[PDB]
RNA sequence: AUAAUAGUAAAGAUGAAAUAAUAAUAAUAAUUAUAAGACUAAUAUAUGUGAAAAUAUUAAUUAAAUAUUAACUGACAUUGAGGGAUUAAAACUAGAGUAGCGAAACGGAUUCGAUACCCGUGUAGUUCUAGUAGUAAACUAUGAAUACAAUUAUUUAUAAUAUAUAUAUAAAUAAUAAAUGAAAAUGAAAGUAUUCCACCUGAAGAGUACGUUAGCAAUAAUGAAACUCAAAACAAUAGACG
C-alpha cells in the first residue's frame, strides 16, 4: 500500500516538472489536464 | 447590604423569630381541627 | 468465555506465537507448559481488570455497527459505544 | 493484576529466624497458585527492628522478618490474600499495593525499581 | 500609556489661534512645522522575514505542499491542530535573531577557557571602514582572538574549500594556535633581550601580584586578632 | 544588511553566558569574558555595552552576564584578575606539557572539552633562559604557604627536604604573611582545566 | 452568517483601537463581499487572502485541504493620528433580523429614524444585503433592491 | 482515501507488533515465574536456605 | 476511664479567686498495663480535584477524569421557562454509639446588677447506619456559552533542539496598557461584540399577613395590600475620634 501510494506522487510530480512530457504522456494515454494526469497514473498503478 | 442594613433584617428576624415562640400555643389551638 | 484474553490479545495467536519461539530456539516440554499456562494466568480476563473487559466490549460493539471498517463515529457506532459503558 | 506485598513476619526463635517467614511465604504462594494465580518474585528482606515496639493481639514486637512477595492474581483473590494475612497471628504488618500495568507487561518490584532495573529481564542479565 | 494627540498636532492647535487673533505673531518654528511634517500613524507593523536568518514568517506549510511520508511513516492528510490558530502574534512580535557563529563563539570559549581573561575592548571603531579579507586571519585593525578564528572558519564554509562546518573551525583553530604560539615567543624574547642589554623593570607581574596580597594579608589580620579577642570574651 | 553588522558587531562577539558573577566554588579556570575600557571611554562612562556604567566605577575592566536586566542594570562584576593570573604565568615560564604520553593538541561532532591547556600557555617546553648571569635552570619565583602553597596567582602542591620549624611554628596559622622562595618544578593540566604546579621551598 | 460578521466587526473595533495595520478575519463568502465593500468604499488598504498564519503571496487554491486553515487577511488605515474606521456596529442582528423595503431605505438615508435605527451620518456606510450580495444602501436604493440592512461602519 | 486507510492500518499494525515483542519478553523471563508447587518450594529454598542476598541497605 | 507500682502534701484552675466525680479513704506528677470512642502532626500551597455543596493518615475495588497524534461522524451545537438531581451547619424520626467537646440546666466567680464574657459539673447535640428536609456571607457578594484585543514576570505540561540547553506553543497565577467604570477597581473581564436564561424598578410595612402546596416537625417555597415618609443607598474626600 504504502509503495503504491508512493509511485502515483513521485509519477505526479515527475509529470509537473517536465511539462512537453505531459503532453506527449496525455497523448499516449488518449488543472483539468493535472485530473487527467492524475487520473491516467491511478489507472496505471 | 452593608452590615448596619443588615442589622435591621436581622433585627426583624428575630422579631418574627419571637412571635412565633410566643404564639405557639395559639397556632396549635388554631391548627387542629379546622 | 474461559480462555478469553486481556490487553488485546488473542489466545490463538498467541499459541502460535509461542510455537514459533520454540522453533526459532530449536533452529538457534513440561517447564515450557508451565510457563505458557503462567502467561495466560497473567494475561486472562479474569485476573485482570474489569475496564479491560469493557474496552472489549466496547471493540466487539464497534465491529458489529461499524458500516465499514474504519468507522468510529458513525452515530449508531457512537450510540453502540456508549451503551456498553451505560 | 500484578500486586506487590510486603509481610513482616514475626520471629519467635532466636537460632533459626527466618523458620516463620519461610512458612508464610510458602502458605501464601501455595494459595496464590490455587487460585489463578502466579508469584513472581520472592525478595527477601533482612531481619529488621521496627521502628517502635509493635504490638499484635496479645503479643508484643521489636524485631521482625521483611518480606516482598511480587505476584499475580484477580482482585477478588488478593483481597483475600490481604485477609488471611490479616488474620494469622505469625505477621505483625501486611501491606499489598497494585503495580500497573498499562504501559508495561514485565515489572519488577518497587525495591528494584527505586535502585534501577525496571523490568525483571534486567534483574536476570 | 493612550497615544496622545497633543504632542503632534501642535501647528494645528496654533494656527486655530493665530486664525482667531490669540496669537498676535506666529512662532519661529511654525513655517518649519508646516514643511516638515510629524508621523503621527502610531501603527503596529507586522514583519515577514526574520533579518538575521531569512526565515519566512508568515507562511503555512500545507497538507498537498507534504505529499511524502512523515517520520514514523503517516501520511498528513489534515490540518493539525496548530495548523488551526490565528497565528497573527508570530507578525508582530519582533524576530529573535540567530547566528551560526553565535554557537561557534560559544564551542571556543569552552575549548578555551583562557582566552576570555585576553581582555576585549568593545567600545567600537568605525564599522563601516573596515575591510578584511578572510583568506588569513591577522588582520590589521583587529586583534587575534577567537572572533577572528569564527570569521575564518565563515569565509571558509562560503568559499567552500572546506565543504563541512566543523573542518573548517578545526582549520582555523590550527590557523590561530601557530600564531599564538608565534605571540608567546616573541615578548618571551623580547623581554630576554632587554635583561640582557640591561634594561630595569621596578615592578614584575609576580611582585606587582605579592605586594597586592600583601596588603589584604595585614587587613585580615588585624581583624582576625580582633575577632580571636571578641570569641574568648 | 544590518543583521549582517550586528552579527559581527563587538557585543555579538562575546559570547553569552548566565554562569554566576559570585561564585564560590572551586575556580579552575576564567568564567567571563573580561572586558576593559580605554582611559577615555571610561572618563565619560563608556564601556560599549548598552548604557552607561556607574561612576563609582574607577576600574577599566570587567566582567559581565546581561545588558540589562529586569531590574533595570547591567549584572556586571568590575574585576579582570584572571589576565593577570595568566600573565603571572607566563613569568614565571614553566611551560605545561601533558604528563601523560600524548600529542601537543595544538599540531596535528563537536568537543566541548578544553583542548589541551585553556590557552593560558601557548609556551613550548624545549627553551632555555639565558640571562646576564646565566642560563637559569631553576626557576625562582615567591610565593606564600598557607598550612600547599600560593605562588603567583595559582595555589601548588609543595616539597622540601626537611620541614623547617622555626619559620613554621613560630607563626603556626599566620604562615601567610611571610613570603618565601620557591623553585617551581613542572606543570602539569589534568581533565578539569585545573593547573596542577609542583613547587619547591627554598632556604 | 450574521454572528461572524458580528464577530469580524469587533474584531475589527478592537485592531483600530490599538492601532494594528494587518488583520486576519474568517475566510467565508459574506465576510469576503463586506471585506470587499469596506476596500471600496475606503476603509481597508489592503484585502488579501491567506491562511491563519499570514497573507499568501501566490495564488492558493482554496480545497478542503485548506478550507480550515483559511483566513481573509485585511489591511487597517490611520490618517492625522485617527482611525479611518472607528465603528462597525451591525443592524440586523441574529435574534431581531430586519428587512426593509425600497422606500425605507430612502427614508432612512434622507434622515429618518425606522424600526429605530438612527439614519444613516455623512462620512458612514450602512451595508445591505439583497440576494446574498453585500451593497451600499443607496447603490440598493438606485438598483431598487428591497433588503437585509447589514451593517453600519463608521 | 487509500492514504487514510494506510494511516489507520500502519498504526494498528505497529501496536500489534509492540504487543507480540511484549508477550516474548514475558515468555523469556516466565522462567523465574512460578505456577506449580515443587517450583515455588525451590524458589523459596533459593532465598531462605542460601542466606545470600537479603534486600537490606546500608 | 479503670487497675497496679513506688512515692509525698497539696493538686487543679484563673486577671486574681473559688465551686466541683480533686486530695491524708493517699491524690496530682511519674512509670507500667487494659479498654473506649472520636480525630487525622508534618508534607499543605485547598496547589490541585470536583457541577456546586465539598475534598489532605494508608491500602484495595468499581466508576469518572488530561494532552497530542491517527481515523471516523458531518453542525449532531449553545442556552435553557417548566422539570430533575445533588446540596454545608443546625434541626428532626428510627436503631446503635457516646471518649473529648458542648446549646440548656445547675453551681462558683465577675459586677451596683451580670438571666453574660471567665471557671466547674455537664444533658441534647456533635459519631455511625437508614432516612426526612432543601436552606447559609450556599460569596469570586460577579449566570452560561462563543469570537476577539497590548505587554511583562512566574510556574506547569506539550513539542522540536544538538539526556540539558536555549527555543516555539498552550494552561494557570501575579503585575499592568488600552478600554470600561459613580469611583473603589476590573484586566482576557467589570474591555470590544453576539446568543440564551434568571432577576431588579424609592424607603418603610415585608419575605410579614392571608391563601396554596410540601414536610414527622422545626419549617421551605409561593407572596400581597392598607397605613406613613421625601426620603433611602453606594464610591470616594477631608476631618474628629479609638
Ligand atoms: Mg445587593
Ligand atoms: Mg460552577
Ligand atoms: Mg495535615
Ligand atoms: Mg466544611
Ligand atoms: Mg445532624
Ligand atoms: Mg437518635
Ligand atoms: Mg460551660
Ligand atoms: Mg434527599
Ligand atoms: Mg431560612
Ligand atoms: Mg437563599
Ligand atoms: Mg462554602
Ligand atoms: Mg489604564
Ligand atoms: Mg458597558
Ligand atoms: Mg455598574
Ligand atoms: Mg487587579
Ligand atoms: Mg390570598
Ligand atoms: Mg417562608
Amino acid at each position: 500500500q504504502r509503495s503504491l501510494i508512493d509511485r502515483i506522487q513521485t509519477r505526479l510530480s515527475e509529470l509537473l516538472s517536465n511539462d512537453l512530457k505531459c503532453d506527449q504522456f496525455l497523448k499516449d494515454h488518449g488543472n483539468i489536464k493535472k485530473n487527467l494526469l492524475r487520473k491516467h497514473v491511478m489507472m496505471d498503478m | 447590604d452593608s452590615v448596619m442594613r443588615k442589622r435591621k433584617k436581622k433585627m426583624k428576624k428575630h422579631k418574627l423569630r419571637k412571635r412565633r415562640k410566643r404564639e405557639k400555643a395559639e397556632r396549635r389551638k388554631l391548627s387542629q381541627g379546622r | 468465555e474461559p480462555l478469553v484474553l486481556s490487553k488485546g490479545y488473542n489466545i490463538e495467536e498467541v499459541d502460535k506465537f509461542l510455537a514459533a519461539i520454540e522453533s526459532a530456539k530449536r533452529e538457534r516440554i513440561e517447564k515450557l507448559e508451565d510457563r505458557r499456562e503462567a502467561i495466560l494466568r497473567i494475561l486472562s480476563m479474569r485476573n485482570s481488570e474489569n475496564k479491560n473487559a469493557i474496552k472489549m466490549a466496547v471493540e466487539l460493539a464497534r465491529k458489529e455497527f461499524e458500516r465499514f471498517p474504519g468507522d468510529t463515529g458513525s452515530s449508531e457506532v457512537q450510540a453502540a459505544c456508549m451503551t456498553v459503558r451505560i | 493484576m500484578l500486586y506487590e506485598l510486603i509481610g513482616l513476619v514475626r520471629i519467635t526463635n532466636s537460632n533459626a529466624p527466618k523458620l516463620e517467614a519461610k512458612e508464610l511465604s510458602s502458605t501464601i504462594g501455595k494459595l496464590i497458585i490455587q487460585n489463578r494465580g502466579v508469584v513472581r518474585d520472592i525478595v527477601p528482606m533482612g531481619i529488621r527492628y521496627l521502628p517502635k515496639i509493635m504490638k499484635k493481639d496479645q503479643e508484643k514486637h521489636f524485631r521482625a522478618y521483611h518480606f516482598l512477595m511480587l505476584f499475580d492474581s484477580s482482585a477478588a483473590v488478593q483481597s483475600e490474600i490481604l485477609r488471611t494475612l490479616k488474620k494469622d497471628p505469625r505477621v505483625i504488618r501486611s501491606s499489598i499495593v497494585k503495580v500497573d500495568l498499562d504501559k508495561q507487561l514485565d515489572r519488577a518490584s518497587s525495591l528494584h525499581r527505586s535502585l534501577g532495573k525496571k523490568s525483571i529481564l534486567e534483574l536476570v542479565n | 500609556m493612550k497615544i496622545q494627540t497633543n504632542a503632534v498636532n501642535v501647528l494645528q492647535r496654533t494656527s486655530a489661534y493665530l486664525k482667531s487673533g490669540l496669537l498676535k505673531e506666529t512662532p519661529a518654528w511654525y513655517n518649519v512645522v508646516a514643511s516638515i511634517p510629524p508621523s503621527t500613524k502610531f501603527t503596529r507593523e507586522p514583519r515577514f522575514k526574520n533579518p538575521s536568518n531569512g526565515h519566512i514568517i508568515g507562511k503555512l506549510v500545507d497538507v498537498t505542499e507534504q505529499p511524502h511520508a512523515n517520520n514514523k511513516g503517516l501520511y498528513k492528510t489534515r490540518p493539525n491542530s496548530s495548523d488551526k490558530r490565528v497565528g497573527v502574534k508570530r507578525l508582530y512580535r519582533p524576530p529573535k535573531l540567530t547566528y551560526v557563529e553565535d554557537r561557534l563563539r560559544s564551542l571556543f570559549y569552552k575549548q578555551h577557557p583562557w582566552e576570555l581573561s585576553r581582555p576585549k575592548i568593545l567600545v567600537e571603531n568605525e564599522i563601516g571602514d573596515e575591510n578584511y579579507d578572510w583568506s588569513h586571519m591577522l588582520q590589521i585593525g583587529r586583534p587575534l582572538d577567537g572572533e577572528s578564528v569564527i570569521q575564518r572558519t565563515m569565509y571558509l564554509i562560503k568559499t567552500k574549500q572546506y565543504g563541512d562546518m566543523v573542518e573548517a573551525y578545526d582549520h582555523a583553530r590550527y590557523e590561530f594556535y601557530a600564531l599564538r604560539m608565534q605571540e608567546e615567543t616573541e615578548q618571551q624574547v623580547a623581554l630576554e633581550e632587554a635583561e640582557m642589554f640591561g634594561s630595569l623593570f621596578g615592578v614584575s607581574a609576580i611582585e606587582h601580584g605579592i605586594q597586592k596580597e600583601q596588603e589584604v594579608l595585614d587587613v585580615w589580620e588585624k581583624k582576625v586578632v580582633e575577632e580571636t579577642e571578641l570569641m574568648a570574651a | 544588511t544590518l543583521a549582517e553588522l550586528l552579527g559581527r558587531s563587538r557585543i555579538a562577539q562575546v559570547a553569552n553566558n548566565h554562569k554566576p558573577l559570585t561564585y564560590t566554588g572551586k575556580k579552575f579556570h576564567p568564567t567571563h569574558q573580561i572586558i576593559e575600557t580605554k582611559p577615555s571611554t571610561l572618563y565619560r562612562q563608556e564601556w560599549g555595552l548598552k548604557s552607561a556604567i556607574p561612576s563609582k566605577i574607577k576600574s577599566r575592566y570587567l566582567v559581565y552576564n546581561d545588558l540589562d536586566t529586569l531590574e533595570r542594570i547591567t549584572t556586571f562584576e568590575p574585576r579582570g584578575g584572571t589576565q593577570w593570573n595568566r600573565l603571572r604565568f607566563q613569568e614565571m615560564g614553566v611551560p605545561i606539557v601533558s604528563n601523560i604520553g600524548r600529542q601537543n593538541p595544538f599540531f596535528k561532532k563537536f568537543n566541548t572539552e578544553i583542548i589541551g591547556t585553556g590557552g593560558l600557555s601557548y609556551s613550548l617546553p624545549g627553551k632555555l633562559k639565558n640571562s646576564p648571569n646565566g642560563v637559569i635552570q631553576r626557576t625562582v619565583v615567591p610565593g606564600r604557604i598557607l598550612n600547599l602553597a600560593a605562588i603567583g596567582g595559582f595555589v601548588a602542591d609543595v616539597v622540601f627536604f626537611q620541614s623547617p620549624p622555626s619559620s613554621f611554628n613560630s607563626m603556626g596559622d599566620f604562615i601567610r604573611m611571610k613570603t618565601f622562595l620557591f623553585e617551581i618544578l613542572e606543570a602539569s593540566m589534568e581533565k578539569n582545566g585545573s593547573v596542577s604546579m609542583h613547587a619547591r621551598l627554598l632556604e | 452568517s450574521l454572528v461572524k460578521l458580528a464577530n469580524t466587526c469587533a474584531h475589527l473595533q478592537n485592531c483600530s483601537k490599538v492601532r494594528v495595520a494587518l488583520t486576519s478575519i474568517p475566510y467565508t463568502k459574506l465576510q469576503l463581499q463586506f471585506a470587499y465593500n469596506l476596500y471600496q468604499q475606503g476603509f481597508l488598504s489592503s484585502l488579501q487572502k491567506g491562511s491563519t498564519m499570514g497573507p499568501d503571496k501566490d495564488f492558493v487554491e482554496v480545497t478542503p485541504d485548506n478550507i480550515s486553515t483559511r483566513r481573509l487577511w485585511v489591511g487597517l488605515k490611520y490618517r492625522d493620528n485617527k482611525p479611518v474606521l472607528s465603528s462597525c456596529k451591525l443592524i440586523s442582528k441574529p435574534n431581531s433580523r430586519i428587512h426593509l423595503p425600497m422606500e425605507d431605505m430612502k427614508k432612512l438615508c434622507s434622515g429618518v429614524t425606522i424600526r429605530n435605527i438612527k439614519p444613516l451620518q455623512p462620512g458612514e456606510l450602512i451595508l445591505v444585503r439583497a440576494h446574498n450580495n453585500i451593497m451600499d444602501i443607496n447603490e440598493a436604493i438606485s438598483k431598487k433592491l428591497d433588503g437585509e440592512v447589514l451593517c453600519r461602519v463608521k | 482515501k487509500l492514504k487514510r486507510n494506510y494511516n489507520r492500518s500502519l498504526l494498528n499494525f505497529q501496536a500489534h507488533k509492540k504487543k507480540l515483542n511484549e508477550l516474548l519478553n514475558l515468555y523469556h523471563v516466565a522462567n523465574e515465574f512460578i505456577v506449580t508447587e515443587s517450583q515455588l518450594l525451590k524458589k523459596i529454598d533459593k532465598v531462605f536456605n542460601d542466606e545470600t542476598e537479603e534486600f537490606t541497605d546500608a
